[PDB]
């Protein structure tokens, strides 16, 4: 099982155990609301002590559980920080990059070679 | 007493687990016990420009002492005494800041006007890093800024991987003005205290021989270094 | 009256004193009841009736009361308890506020060693080496279903899972009125009951203004009624008011609600809209009625409820954008518990790949024009409104609680003729 | 298996299983050996051959099945050959071009996978070289994972018309068909 | 329940009822500006005011000993005052007091939403240097921000740095806590109560709903006192349940710097307005800064008589003009004539972002199509 | 540990002692058994009991299996839950429900619908459809994992889905899922309208996404991507300590240049016309399945009777303007699904093709041997719309360029008759492209040796002008020509090679 | 020493061990669900989740 | 060591004057920008910037700048924690604390009441996990 090379040619299994059978194989009856509730906000509703969600509804009887869902979340952790994408790939501050890289390439390439060039001569030795 | 508590303070925050460098005269590895000439000619340059760009700036914090490597610390130190009576603990003028930071660009200025372009070493980063502080302070927090203008953009988050201290979430547009404003203004330290150094060669150099001498020297034989050697004022 | 449990506490005093018929259907006894339900009810008042009709006695005691600052003594409190009640022969051992003691014996702290202790001595009373059987029956009182350890809820213990609620119509009948104290516990239709003998004002009042504040109100009101009454998909109104509550100091409009729509899920994109529309409709009449620079910070959670519905509508699907039109909501939709069982809170996680830089500009323009177009289409409804909306304002400051039907009315006769001529159109439909 | 066999200093097969117990799994296993190599040099030569062994089994079900009926069972041998080219062409500098630059770096986590990768930033210019030696090796491996299957076709053929047969083979018995059917070892 | 306002007067004629106090001590406005303290502090506040009345030498006449009393206790401890060595700190915490003083007497004019001046301090008691107290005026109020409160709020916050600028003609660091306040305004200003005419409307598409106090845990004990916050947390609504708390997808960065010009825009309007008044009262405002440092403590009312006396000079025609003239700022809005459709005075925009499909209808249905 | 199935029958059989059992008691314990997974042995007997105090107020002579189901939903779903009341929303939601089941049958490679209800337990549910579960896989011996065996396996079919002679790949075996999620606000944008679009179709509209998602970057079965060099562009290098994921340094604009975004936005495109399409040809199907729906005894319906109703039910015609609704007449929007038309059009710029079809040489290619190369190369013939035109047009490019040589061609036909195995199999395909004598070319013997260098000298491709973009490194110049206008890029799409 | 808000919520409140809100932390475990089951999955070299 | 601009910018808080707000802004301006390398009053603050520079760059690797990658905060990483910090063994390493991980997502229908409770809350709820990590990150808060 922890054998990290193991073949499994398909993975639709995983999408009908987990979206299908797991979720959209049944429905969620608790979408929305009016807005406009007896308490100002559905928070306020909903930390009362009255429960104005159970509320009786003639217009025949019966008491139907008219319930509001959860306020949604949304996570919007996108990166926001584009700056050149026609030519080269840039985000907003990268330019201390390219200074950077050719300073260290030719650093230790002139390094490297000064030992070769040294090198070169002591073979006997 | 009062620069080696300085000195003090600084070693235990720039030796706690690796250092390097700053504390030299230790005999082990990043620090040779014989400060070499061309380290100690740097350091000198490097705090005679300060204390000479300190001496010319008007309405300035006055120099008490000029100390070319104290604890054996490859830096120099300059005690500069504050007066409390006229801006207590409160009161910073656009005065004092760009004297400030014409004086904390003044030593790798002078070091790179005497030593050279690339023999200029890395002892004036922080003094570098404090003007470009400065800098940033006047464009995105005190709202100096003549394009930027009065907003807040720095909002604190060290909150104590790469160690963010100020941290701002404006927009791209309005960072890269900004921080032209900040290289507007480093560019315009920078060439005024060239401009300085310049102009006081003579006097700079003399200061430089005088700290190489002396080692240590006082507020009133840098005062009177710099007017025998025909000191101009800004 | 008391839901449907009075069956069950039948069944529990008949196989109490008679057995009878489940000793001749093989049935051997329940050995626990487990009371869920908010406190109000009935609870205590079950258990004595149950002890009452089985002819047993009853002894109060909580779990509260075995938390003691001596080690051992709760535990010895509880042996000590069914020790008394195996030699009383029979009786039925009530524990109330189990929800204080028996909780997820984790560990941590030094305050749940003796708890610890007292949960294992209640189960090691309840089951364990057969020491009572008989008939002996343990009540126990909660206000959740399984909150407490799983060894206390397995059905060896607390086999039976009786649950209460609040009252409904009949029960609010037994204990034209239960429609209008509708939805609260027993408790407090006592204390209802007791107020108004004080003084239907007492369920009013179950369920400090000047001037300037009062006709913003009722400005914020009637704009939000008349919007209500003229679109429509949108809910006729209920009632509208504009005396603050203890919790909603603006003043509430409240519409019929929607039986099929809060069944099914059934929220159309039609109705979407115009619940866009009604939600900017009070900071539309606001600053029409008061000017720009009278616009207050009463609508700061409108604002949020129109931001709401703005994000939903792109979020569900219904946008025009043609990449985000019936294919794609803003990604991911991943699902948590919340805290009642059937109630799921929804996390949408957007992340580059769900989404490009475009067309997250895209996105944050269309929720930025449906807001400012709504806000544009609810000033020139308002605009073309304006008697309809100073009558239902002057009526409000008046009256300050009037009826649907009396909105209804002023809206019908000093309406725009192309607006109730919309709205006769669309009557009728009970709009999906 | 083939590839893994004919590959000098690999690892030896111990059992290549095709759907063992009717489970939809397959697998080539190697022995764990505490000699030779463990941790003391990793010759490129090596890591070239450990790249080819893992996309042989790509190249073989595109050069048996097709280019169309391939499916993604070979994604963790893919990975790893990614894997090992970018670690001799970031962390070893074996690249010509980017040179002896130290840009990833391995690390042991303190379940899921027990390492992770330190990376460096690297900026537009340094990826794309990167990427171009990274994509060059590879598509090299894949040509020589090609031709190793090409040359060896009569011993594929006998190891998959076994598997086919028996389902579950031992490495010796690999070794067996192989040897027996005529292989040719790299 | 603590006592207020009618039970605060209760209190202060129950602690009062012995005492001899002088007419000009208005005791409902004392009781009004100290919300929230309770007998336990109302007994010290007299008992100081009638020590202070003691040390004086006199009977308890004037306001100033109430107020050293109430002060001696909202603002504990007398700090040493400013010293007399160079013209700096004298100016400076004279200069911001007067002109948040002198542009809340402006504001009071015309549109009258700014309470009055009770007095501005700048003798230093405790963890400050200088003070400007407001007479708090009655509640509900407070119960609701508006859209030209908060204006006049930001214009106050603006006013003591831009005050300070003006009378040493150079920016300090005194306009770093005002701007700090300042943009907090202008961002619930534009985001959350929706003031702004963001998107046309005014309505953006995100906004930063406050938390309970609940949250903090911390909850440093300063106690009594009860500043601004009067104004701040009573109109605003916070969240304290998280199951129901709704905080938008967080906007791009295009749109983040449309909405972030729009702050910049009511700071830059508000900024031109505070440096109008102050360039156009320089001469009321010197004489204000003159009684300041000759007097120490002053009240709103010293302060009225003498703006009243330095009233402005009509028209400045030409030279005191020119200090009308280039006081607006050259801060740059980026969104205000032709940069608001899509570049939006960016240059780098259609290098970075491949153009949106609502731009492409904006470009094509109304532009080339009118 | 908990009482597994023997234990549970071992269980149930002692405390049933004492009990009356209605009929055959062992077939009541089967199914209580079976229905009871992961209860201890104290629930058991507490269910048996529980029963025994049943029968009392109900005053049955017997336990009997209909009340045994019913206490074993009781006592872990608590109350049974009153139904939706009829309104026009509930219609709504009976329509929505039917599309749903109808194109869940509809769909190829699923498994068995066990039953479709309008009516469930519990708070915040409603319709639900209920596939089978394993105590129904069991009787009806079949693989656990049948769901997975369910793309290579040809000629069944599964509810009201056939599939021939031609395997569903892992991509279209996946990509029909799309179709079912979709369907449900296919119904109401065909029935109603724009408008009619509701909260109740929302949640499977934003999960087509990440299932697209992984068709066309995760899987690495999508057809454009199978021929690019053996890279992957979907790396995360580790998680560490903390828990913070890396990505791999090379990714630089991976996912905008390579157009996954584009082609996820295509298939979604493509699935949400294939749903307009089902719901279309299938209304009279969705409403006779709503409506039996709607007059059920429990509101549930089988999924033998829904099977039943969608092949009884004729195919309505997709046109006739409006399909109950009005706009989405775009049905009548042809198909573009199928590749053999597209790879016809293509063989027509060869000059001399001459193409026949089931009957600079003549080359009379056969429909049967377009199929069988374009099988093996391509993959598939009618995913073409899922795929995107740019693809199958690269894909056409491919086939004609193997087709041209007969030594390929022949190589092709002959693997693509191994894959199709039966009868006709001629055994194992013929060498890779490397003969006999290229072959015996490099045993131990003559030659040899070039397999001994190293890596860098089978490097076939060598470019010393490395681009700014990974596409160009990636991709062929023709293919980067056709492809990137799927590439997320603002005018770089200009400046990519194929320069005008 | 200046952070640019590259990839993060934008006003995002403090967590547990300055605040008591749970918030952004709720948020964050659906994100790590989202890096699980449509990116990096649950090991090194598996294609999703 | 023993242990405000969070408070005021996202809870409201407020209980400061807006006098002493102001003075302790400007005391903390003059101390970031002077009182560097002062005798005794910037000795070890960590309110100075650039004493902070100076400890980063003399004890710190580098500092790295800004990723180009998707999917990635600002550098080649996720998102921080938010918030941090025979059989017996094999069930006490199996159940103990579960910081990092992944929540598992519990099916629509829920679970039948048994293997809810089984299965940690920890391990499904989301909430709860956050809750334990929070009282926890108290507790060693506290």
């Amino acid at each position: 099982s922890t054998n990290n090379l193991l073949q499994n040619p398909t993975n639709i299994n995983w999408y009908y155990q987990n979206r299908i059978l797991k979720r959209h194989g049944q429905y969620l009856t608790n979408q929305w609301w009016n807005g406009q509730l007896s308490e100002h906000n559905a928070e306020t509703v909903f930390l009362s002590d009255i429960d104005w969600r159970s509320s009786f509804i003639k217009n025949d009887g019966l008491d139907v559980l008219l319930d509001f869902p959860d306020t949604d979340q949304y996570y919007n952790p996108k990166r926001r920080r584009w700056l050149l994408n026609n030519g080269s790939w840039n985000f907003w501050f990268n330019f201390d990059k390219l200074y950077s890289e050719e300073i260290v390439t030719t650093w230790i390439l002139e390094s490297l070679i000064q030992t070769y060039k040294y090198l070169h001569k002591n073979t006997e030795l | 007493a009062m620069e080696n508590k300085t000195m003090e303070a600084t070693l235990e925050a720039s030796t706690a687990g690796d250092g390097g460098g700053l504390v030299g005269g230790e005999g082990v590895e990043g620090s040779p016990d014989p400060i070499p000439p061309q380290l100690r000619r740097a350091v000198s340059v490097y705090e005679a420009g300060k204390a000479l760009l300190a001496y010319i700036t008007p309405d300035y914090e006055e120099i008490a002492r000029v100390s070319v490597c104290p604890l054996n610390v490859l830096t120099g130190f300059t005690l500069f005494v504050e007066d409390e009576d006229k801006n207590v603990n409160a009161i910073l003028t656009r005065s004092e800041l760009e004297g400030r930071m014409v004086v904390h660009l003044a030593g790798r200025c002078a070091e790179k006007l005497v030593m050279g372009e690339g023999q200029m070493t890395g002892m004036g980063s922080p003094d570098l890093f404090h003007a470009n502080l400065i800098a940033r302070e006047m464009i995105m927090s005190m709202g100096m800024g003549r394009r930027t203008g009065p907003i807040d953009l720095l909002r604190v988050a060290a909150t104590s991987d790469p160690f963010y201290y100020h941290t701002t979430d404006m927009s791209t547009e309005q960072a890269r003005v900004a921080l032209a404003e900040v290289v507007e203004l480093l560019d315009a330290a920078e060439a005024k205290a060239m401009y300085g150094l310049a102009i006081n060669w003579r006097a700079l150099q003399a200061l430089t021989q005088a700290l190489l001498d002396r080692g240590t020297i006082t507020g009133k034989e840098v005062a009177h270094i710099l007017e025998s050697n025909g000191v101009i004022h800004f | 009256g008391n839901k449907q449990a009075k069956v069950e506490l039948m069944e529990v005093v008949d196989f109490f004193r008679t057995p009878e018929k489940f000793k001749a259907s093989g049935a051997r006894a329940p050995k626990g009841v487990l009371l869920v339900g908010p406190p109000g009810n009935g609870k205590t008042l079950m258990a004595r009736a149950v002890a009452g009709e089985s002819g047993v006695a009853f002894i109060s005691s909580s779990a509260a009361e075995f938390i003691e600052m001596y080690m051992g003594l709760g535990a010895a409190r509880v042996r000590d308890l069914f020790n008394t009640a195996r030699s009383v022969a029979p009786c039925i051992i009530f524990i109330d506020e189990l929800d204080a003691v028996g909780r997820q014996r984790q560990g941590g702290g030094r305050s749940n060693d003796e708890r610890d202790n007292t949960v294992n001595q209640l189960l090691t009373e309840m089951d364990g080496f057969e020491a009572e059987q008989q008939g002996i029956v343990v009540m126990g009182a909660t206000n959740r279903k399984d909150v407490l350890d799983a060894a206390l809820t397995r059905p060896g213990r607390f086999d039976r899972s009786i649950e209460v609620r609040r009252p409904d119509f009949q029960g609010r009948l037994e204990a034209s009125l239960a429609s209008l104290m509708g939805g609260m516990s027993g408790a407090q239709i006592a204390g209802v009951a007791n107020t108004a003998c004080f003084l239907t004002l007492a369920v009013e009042q179950a369920k400090f203004v000047g001037a300037g504040r009062k006709k913003r109100f009722a400005v914020m009101e009637a704009s939000i009624a008349l919007a209500a009454t003229l679109l429509p998909a949108i809910e006729p109104v209920e009632y509208a008011t504009i005396i603050p509550s203890t919790r909603s100091p603006l003043g509430r409009t409240v519409l019929k609600p929607h039986v099929g729509r809060y069944t099914t899920g059934v929220w159309t994109y039609r109705y979407l809209r115009e619940q866009l529309l009604v939600a900017l409709a009070g900071r539309a009449g606001e600053e029409l009625v008061l000017g720009r620079d009278e616009l207050s910070s009463l609508n700061q959670h409108r604002l949020q409820m129109a931001r709401q519905v703005a994000w939903k509508i792109m979020n569900s699907g219904m946008s025009s954008h043609p990449d985000y039109q019936h294919l794609r909501g803003l990604g991911s939709n991943y699902f948590d518990g919340s805290s009642e069982p059937g109630r799921f809170q929804q996390t949408t996680v957007v992340m580059d790949a769900n989404q490009t830089r475009s067309e997250a500009v895209d996105a944050d323009m269309e929720v930025e024009g449906l807001l400012n177009g709504g806000y544009k289409q609810v000033f020139e409804l308002l605009v073309r409104n304006r008697a309809a909306l100073d009558a239902l304002t002057e009526l409000l400051l008046e009256r300050e609680k009037i009826s649907g039907e009396e909105v209804v009315q002023v809206v019908e006769e000093l309406g725009h003729p192309e607006d109730l001529a919309r709205r006769a159109q669309w009557a009728g439909y009970e709009l999906l | 298996a083939l590839l893994a066999y004919i590959t000098p200093d690999y690892e030896e097969i111990a059992r290549v299983s095709v759907c063992p117990l009717n489970v939809l799994t397959g697998f080539t296993l190697f022995v764990e050996d505490e000699d030779k190599n463990v941790n003391a040099i990793l010759t490129r030569s090596e890591l070239e051959g450990r790249m080819v062994v893992h996309l042989a089994g790509r190249c073989a079900e595109k050069l048996v099945m097709g280019e169309g009926q391939m499916t993604g069972m070979g994604s963790p041998d893919l990975f790893h050959a990614n894997l090992i080219a970018r670690e001799m062409i970031m962390s070893m500098g074996m690249g010509r071009r980017t040179g002896p630059i130290d840009l990833l770096r391995v690390a042991a986590t303190s379940d899921g996978d027990p390492f992770y990768y330190h990376t460096t930033d690297m900026s537009t210019e340094q990826a794309r070289v990167a990427l171009a030696e990274v994509v060059e090796l590879l598509d090299a491996a894949e040509a020589k994972a090609m031709y190793g299957l090409a040359i060896n076709w009569r011993a594929l053929q006998a190891l998959t018309q076994a598997l086919l047969d028996r389902g579950t083979i031992t490495g010796k018995e690999v070794a067996h068909i192989l040897e027996s059917n005529g292989v040719i070892h790299f | 329940p603590k006592p207020d306002t009618e039970g605060r007067l209760e209190i202060l004629k129950l602690h009062l009822r012995n005492k001899q106090v002088a007419p000009d001590v208005d005791l409902l406005q004392l009781a009004r500006d100290l919300p929230g303290l309770v007998g336990a502090d109302l007994a010290n506040i007299v008992n100081e005011a009638a020590m202070t009345a003691v040390r004086s030498g006199r009977q308890q006449l004037t306001a100033r000993d109430i107020y050293a009393g109430v002060d001696r206790f909202t603002q504990g401890e007398v700090r040493p005052s400013l010293p007399t060595a160079h013209k700096l700190p004298v100016l400076c915490f004279a200069a911001k007091e007067i002109g948040i003083a002198l542009v809340a007497g402006e504001l009071r004019d015309r549109y009258g939403r700014v309470e009055l001046v009770e007095r501005v301090s700048i003798q230093p008691k405790g963890r400050a240097y200088s003070r400007t107290m407001f007479q708090r005026g009655t509640d509900e109020e407070y119960q609701l921000m508006t859209r030209g409160r908060l204006l006049d709020r930001i214009r106050l916050a603006l006013a003591g740095g831009f005050a300070v600028r003006t009378a040493l003609g150079e920016e300090t660091n005194f306009t770093a806590a005002d701007i700090k306040r300042a943009t907090r305004m202008a961002k619930k200003y534009v985001f959350y109560y929706g003031f702004s005419e963001a998107g046309g409307a005014g309505i953006t598409t995100w906004a930063n709903q406050p938390y309970s106090g609940d949250f903090v845990i911390g909850q440093q004990r300063a106690r009594k006192v009860v500043s601004t916050d009067a104004m701040d947390a009573f109109a605003d609504w916070p969240t304290v349940s998280e199951d129901f708390r709704f905080d938008a997808p967080s906007p791009s960065d295009v749109t983040w710097h449309r909405y972030t010009d729009e702050v910049r825009r009511v700071l830059k309007g508000c900024s031109e307005d505070v440096l109008g008044i102050l360039a156009e009262r320089q001469e009321a405002m010197w004489a204000g800064i003159k009684a300041l440092s000759d007097r120490k403590e002053l009240l709103g009312s010293e302060l009225r008589d003498i703006f009243d006396a330095h009233p402005a000079a009509t028209s400045r025609d030409r030279d005191a003009r020119a200090e009308l003239a280039a006081a607006k700022l050259d801060m740059t809005i980026f969104t205000e004539g032709a940069n608001s459709r899509w570049p939006y005075g960016i240059e780098w925009l259609d290098d970075a972002y491949p153009k949106p499909y609502w731009v492409q209808q904006q470009e094509a249905e109304a532009a080339e199509a009118q | 540990p908990q009482p597994g199935p023997s234990a549970r029958m071992a269980i149930l059989r002692y405390h049933a002692k004492g009990k009356p059992l209605e009929g055959d008691g062992q077939r009541l314990l089967l199914k209580t058994a079976e229905a009871t997974q992961g209860w201890s042995a104290a629930a058991l007997a507490n269910l048996m009991n529980e029963a025994a105090i049943l029968t009392v107020r109900r005053n049955v002579p017997a336990i009997s299996l209909p009340m045994v189901l019913e206490l074993v939903e009781g006592l872990n779903w608590g109350e049974q839950a009153p139904r939706i009341p009829d309104s026009e929303a509930k219609d709504r939601l009976a329509l929505i429900t039917a599309a749903k089941a109808v194109a869940f049958a509809l769909t190829p490679g699923l498994e068995p619908i066990k039953s479709v209800t309008m009516w469930s337990g519990r708070r915040g549910l409603g319709p639900s459809v209920d596939f089978i579960a394993m105590e129904d896989k069991a009787a009806m011996d079949m693989h656990p994992e049948e769901t997975e065996l369910m793309g290579w396996r040809t000629n069944f079919k599964t509810n009201a889905a056939v599939v021939g002679d031609e395997p569903l790949g892992e991509f279209a075996h996946v990509a029909g899922l799309l179709v079912p999620l979709y369907a449900g606000r296919a119904a109401e944008v065909a029935l109603f309208g724009k408008d009619g679009a509701s909260l109740a179709t929302a949640q499977p509209l934003a999960d087509c996404f990440e299932i697209a998602y992984y068709c066309v970057r995760n899987s690495q079965v999508h057809p454009r991507f199978k021929s690019l060099p053996p890279l992957h562009t979907t790396m995360w290098l580790g998680r560490d300590d903390a828990g913070r994921w890396r990505r791999d340094p090379l990714a630089i604009g991976f996912d905008e240049e390579l157009g996954y975004h584009k082609l996820t936005l295509t298939l979604l495109k493509a699935s949400w016309r294939r749903a307009l399409r089902l719901v279309a040809q299938r209304r009279s199907a969705i409403t006779k399945v709503a409506a039996e729906m709607l007059a059920a005894p429990e509101e549930k319906i089988t999924g033998a009777r829904l099977v039943e109703i969608i092949e009884s039910t004729p195919l309505d015609d997709l046109g006739g303007e409006g399909l109950d609704g009005a706009a989405a007449a775009a049905v009548v929007e042809e198909a573009g699904n199928e590749f053999l038309p597209l790879l016809k059009e293509v063989l027509g710029q060869v000059p001399g093709i001459i193409l026949t079809g089931e009957s600079a040489t003549e080359l009379r290619l056969d429909d049967a041997t377009l199929a069988a190369v374009s099988r093996t190369l391509m993959g598939r013939l009618d995913v073409v719309d899922l795929i995107g035109r740019n693809t199958a047009v690269e894909a056409a490019e491919r086939v004609r360029d193997a087709l041209l040589h007969p030594e390929t061609r022949e190589r092709l036909l002959a693997m693509r008759r191994w894959v199709e195995g039966g009868p006709g199999a001629p055994e194992f395909p013929p060498s890779p492209l490397s003969p006999e004598q290229t072959a015996a070319m490099s045993p131990s013997g003559p030659l040899y040796g070039n397999l001994a260098l190293n890596l860098d000298w089978w490097r076939r491709r060598q470019d010393n002008v490395i681009s700014w973009s990974a596409m160009e490194i990636l991709m062929s110049r023709r293919q980067v020509d056709l492809y990137k206008q799927d590439a997320d890029m603002t005018e770089g799409a200009i400046a990519k090679l194929g320069t005008p | 020493l200046l952070s640019f808000a590259d990839g993060n919520i934008l006003d995002e409140p403090p967590s547990p061990p300055f605040s008591s809100l749970l918030i952004p932390a709720k948020r964050f475990e659906n994100y790590k669900r989202f890096f699980r089951d449509t990116l990096t999955g649950d090991k090194m070299g598996q294609r999703k989740s | 060591r023993r242990p405000g601009s969070f408070k005021e910018d996202f809870f409201g808080s407020q209980r400061d004057e807006v006098h002493e707000k102001n003075q302790v802004v400007y005391q903390l301006t003059r101390h970031a920008i002077t009182h560097y390398k002062k005798p005794f009053k910037g000795d070890y603050s960590l309110a100075i910037p650039t004493n902070l520079y100076v400890t980063d760059l003399f004890l710190k690797l580098p500092t790295q700048s800004i990723s180009n990658l998707t999917n990635v905060e600002n550098h080649n990483l996720s998102i921080k924690n938010k918030i941090q910090h025979f059989s017996v063994l094999l069930l006490k390493e199996e159940k103990r604390l579960k910081p990092n991980k992944i929540v598992e997502e519990l099916p629509w229908t829920s679970l039948p009441g048994e293997q809810l409770a089984t299965k940690p809350r920890t391990s499904y709820s989301v909430r709860a996990k956050v809750a334990m990590l929070a009282e926890l990150s108290l507790s060693n808060l506290s």
